[PDB]
């Protein structure tokens, strides 16, 4: 939504552009648009949905 | 200077005009072909008239 996706070599994170602050990639950090096939240079990773542990209570 | 992939730099420059990033990545070949064509018109205009 704001910032950029970045990898430390094995994990994937999202960070603001002008200062490195790695956050776990989640549905409130990101927005969906369309299927995987269109974007050149896309990568596979988990996106954490923060509601699921709440429903699992 | 900080390196960044040019397709992601254009996604930031789209995001700077109120157009969402995915509008570029879903159209990246079109945007590249429109730019390459437009630079061709600059060459031909400058060759055509002083
Ligand atoms: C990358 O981040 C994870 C976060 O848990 C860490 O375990 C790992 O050591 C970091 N470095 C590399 C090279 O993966
Ligand atoms: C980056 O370019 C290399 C060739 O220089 C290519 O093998 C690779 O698949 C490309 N990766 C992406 C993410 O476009
Ligand atoms: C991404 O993950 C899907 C499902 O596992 C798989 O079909 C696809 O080939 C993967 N792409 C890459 C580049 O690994």
């Amino acid at each position: 939504r704001e910032g950029v996706f970045v990898s430390n070599g094995t994990h994937w994170f999202v960070t603001q552009r002008n200062f490195y602050e790695p956050q776990i990639i989640t549905t409130d950090n990101t927005f969906v648009s369309g299927n995987c096939d269109v974007v050149i240079g896309i990568v596979n990773n988990t996106v954490y949905d923060p509601l699921q542990p709440e429903l699992d209570s | 200077a900080l390196q960044i992939p040019f397709a992601m730099q254009m996604a930031y420059r789209f995001n700077g005009i109120g157009v969402t990033q995915n509008v570029l990545y879903e159209n990246q070949k079109l945007i590249a072909n429109q730019f390459n064509s437009a630079i061709g018109k600059i060459q031909d205009s400058l060759s055509s008239t002083a």
